[PDB]
């Protein structure tokens, strides 16, 4: 870029502007990141319930074969006396990022039930009791995937401004100050000198010719 | 914790309060607790380790299985320390803090 | 004792006469330009604004013993309170906890009612600081870490 | 210093009307002729034309080609520097190849061996004749390959099935002049007839 | 501005054999010495290595593990930064709680406090003996990171306690104390592995 005065001030207010974003990128990111370890922190706590509720759902699944040996299946599936599988879909914000909620039957709206099996209400309460836990769990990754994108793109962000914006337009201004200083500063004072060895040149000339007289 | 500063309030030396605050502790194994016991082990202020013993001993007590936990943690590694150390009312709490976890192991 | 005011040429510290004039001195009071935008009449930027021997001044036959401790804690106040103002630009200010919207009224407090003296209310420094810890003692008293003890116990009380 | 603010440079350029500016990081990263693409200038292009029409009609066709593609290619560096490699267009990917092609086998030269000591007209005719084909072959591929995944994603099944061809393209620069001038224009007319076969079938098979 | 680009600074580093480097951010984090470890440098440490022999041969070896150990600070905070401390190994863990130590008891001083007002070069080379010994004493022992902690947090008190001893007892009766917490530390560090 051209160097001036004007040019300079217009790097020094980029280079503040460029710090101040890097520096409420970082931020954001760091907020991001806190928030990505706490839903990574309850998959893992809730990664449990998928285990025990699948306990509860064999352990009532065998005692509905004890009772009824196979079941109907087939055109009604049996196994079940609640969930009516059907999925609603939020969504909400935290630090800008727009994390999706998850609602379903037995975990939810958009439930409905009709008569079920001999240990039908033993199955919903164990086989169908699972649909909350699986609920939870599901909105939990989605919501972890929402914030490792978004962790991604923002410290992409970030460190692109901090490797290269930053360290584009530091030799910038440093290029515009020797610029004007090296050179400008320096030329004038170079030709002030030289017209002052001029006037001195002519003033000897003077006295010279005056003395000769 | 949140603050992090350990004073003595009425209801810190009040064992109570502290027989209703062990089930709210447990979220990984008293993990709020397991918390203090390394605000116990490093602290800010000095002055805050010796209330920080008072309150460990009263859910030990309270807890037998805690007591033998507190042993373990670094919690005594820093009564080991306060016995070890100068402040008369440091050395007291550390010492009640030591005994706390020696009534559990030994029956 | 001398209260010389310069004016610093486009509004930058790097003109040869406040850079100069930076070594000769031991302190710096700046005139922020969007403070008078903001319309608060002394636009003093206290933040970056700074004495270099603000220490001699503090103390306790002179002025009143809180001086140091309330002025350090307004500053790290005022620090905190930006910051969060910042962040809340970009978070979207619902996840801020607590902490963070005391900080951020304190801010707006600071800004409307402290700094933004009329031009004629003279104030001692003892209403002064009255004033200061009117605005400090929003925070409870144990947030206030920067204040040392047998202070708090004084003054927070009110 | 390297800048080109100097009285000299200025003054020189002022007046000067073919201008081959050369830049330190190809000198860094050992180009050899590191005459930078960008900033060069050649005003004489004009007059040339009548030379290039009696040579071949191609040619001033395939300089504004290889130009565009060049631009495209700093343009393109210029986002990836800060986006990132991924989220290209395959148009993309297909315009930052051959552009990588054109700088590292028809700029490049090394100068100090039997075969870049000295480079004939016509076999740079042929060269850019070849890349640009190889280019415009791709993107015709982009515009129509039974699909949009079979159009354009396919560049890195290009880069396996045809990379014979391309290899060969980026080593046809290797033979030096001296093994007699029909014998290299032969061999470039071949590798055009060839790379244009199996693109072709390639593009015509299962698409 | 803290800038050393301006000609004075420039021709003063190129000059000088032993620039200290006081840095103002560790002046805000409460430091006394207020000496930043990361850029101060002392170029006549190689002709020094004769008295440093001299005086104690193991004391420059000291002096290298030191400096190794500052050099490891900073990468262990990035560590701690990027992943957190879960990360750190149980010898990255000692590593980093040994420049902790060192750190924030023998290479901050205490200036108004009588007992650090003046620092003996004996009790300087006892504390470092003592730190950089047990540092290593505990590192080959790499045992759970966290066993050890429990195990050696008596030990970090007391490192703190021996940077506390006053200079008037005397330098051989600082020294002895220093020794004394040396070898307690060192036993409980072989006797325990």
């Amino acid at each position: 870029v051209v160097p001036t005065v004007t040019m300079l001030g217009v790097m020094k207010s980029r280079l503040v502007g460029a710090t101040r974003g890097h520096a409420l990128l970082k931020k954001k990111s760091d907020a991001l990141t806190v928030q990505f370890r706490q839903i990574l922190k309850n998959i893992v706590t809730t990664k449990e319930s998928m285990g025990e509720v699948m306990k509860d759902s064999s352990f009532a699944l065998i005692e509905a074969k004890y009772v009824a040996g196979e079941n109907i299946k087939h055109i009604v599936l049996e196994n079940v006396q609640n969930a009516s599988i059907k999925v609603r879909s939020r969504q909400e914000n935290i630090a800008g990022v727009k994390i999706p909620k998850f609602e379903y039957f037995t975990d939810g709206e958009t439930k409905n039930d009709l008569t079920g099996l001999a240990r039908g209400g033993q199955q919903v309460q164990q086989c169908r009791a699972a649909y909350v836990k699986a609920i939870e769990l599901l909105v939990e990754l989605a919501s972890l995937q929402t914030s490792f994108l978004t962790l991604d793109e923002a410290i992409k962000t970030t460190n692109r401004r901090v490797n290269a914006l930053e360290n584009v337009v530091k030799p910038r201004l440093e290029n515009t100050i020797t610029y004007i200083k090296g050179e400008l500063d320096e030329l004038e004072r170079e030709d002030f000198f030289r017209l002052k060895k001029i006037q001195g040149y002519k003033k000897r000339e003077i006295e010279r010719q005056l003395a000769s007289s | 914790v949140l603050l992090g500063h350990l004073d003595w309030s009425p209801m810190h030396k009040d064992p109570l309060f502290w027989r209703d605050n062990i089930t709210n502790f447990e979220e990984n194994d008293f993990q709020i607790l397991r918390v203090l016991l390394t605000i116990l082990d490093t602290s800010s202020d000095p002055r805050a380790l010796a209330v920080a013993c008072f309150d460990l001993s009263q859910f030990i007590q309270y807890h037998p299985a805690g007591r033998v936990i507190v042993t373990d943690l670094k919690a005594k590694e820093r009564v080991m320390k306060l016995m070890n150390h100068e402040n008369t009312e440091v050395t007291k709490s550390a010492l009640l803090c030591i005994q706390r976890l020696f009534l559990g192991a030994k029956y | 004792t001398q209260i010389p005011i310069l004016t610093m040429p486009n509004d930058d510290i790097t003109h040869p006469t406040p850079d100069l004039t930076g070594y000769i001195t031991e302190g710096q009071i700046y005139i922020d330009r969007q403070l008078q935008n903001r319309q608060i009449y002394p636009p003093i930027n206290v933040l970056p604004s700074l004495s270099r021997l603000m220490k001699s001044a503090i103390g306790e036959g002179m002025t009143r013993r809180d001086h140091s401790d309330v002025s350090n804690q307004l500053y790290a106040n005022y620090a905190i309170g930006k910051d969060v103002q910042a962040m809340k630009a970009v978070v979207g200010e619902e996840a801020l906890s607590s902490e963070d919207l005391l900080y951020l009224e304190f801010l707006d407090k600071f800004e409307r009612k402290f700094v933004a003296q009329g031009a004629y209310d003279s104030r001692n420094i003892f209403q002064s600081l009255d004033l200061a810890w009117t605005l400090l003692r929003i925070f409870p008293r144990e947030l206030l870490h920067r204040i040392p003890g047998k202070t708090l116990d004084q003054y927070y009380s009110r | 210093g390297g800048d080109f603010s100097d009285p000299v440079t200025s003054a020189t350029l002022s007046i000067v009307q073919v201008f081959w500016g050369l830049d330190k990081k190809l000198a860094q990263r050992k180009h050899f002729p590191s005459v930078n693409w960008l900033i060069s200038y050649s005003k004489y292009s004009t007059a040339l034309e009548s030379f290039y029409e009696q040579f071949d009609p191609d040619f001033i066709n395939i300089r504004t080609k290889a130009r565009e593609v060049l631009q495209r290619e700093d343009d393109l560096n210029e986002i990836v520097q800060l986006v990132g490699k991924d989220a290209l267009a395959e148009g993309d990917k297909i315009t930052l190849e051959t552009a990588k092609l054109l700088r590292e086998d028809y700029l490049a030269q090394n100068a100090f061996t039997p075969y870049d000591k000295f480079c004939p007209f016509y076999k740079s005719v042929w060269m850019m004749r070849n890349i640009i084909h190889f280019y415009n072959l791709a993107n015709q591929a982009v515009e129509k390959g039974a699909g949009m995944d079979g159009q354009k994603i396919t560049y890195t099944l290009i880069k396996h099935r045809l990379g014979d061809l391309f290899y060969r393209l980026v080593s046809q620069k290797f033979e030096d002049p001296a093994e007699g001038e029909p014998a290299l224009v032969a061999k470039f007319k071949k590798l055009h007839e060839d790379l244009t076969a199996g693109f072709r079938a390639l593009e015509d098979e299962t698409r």
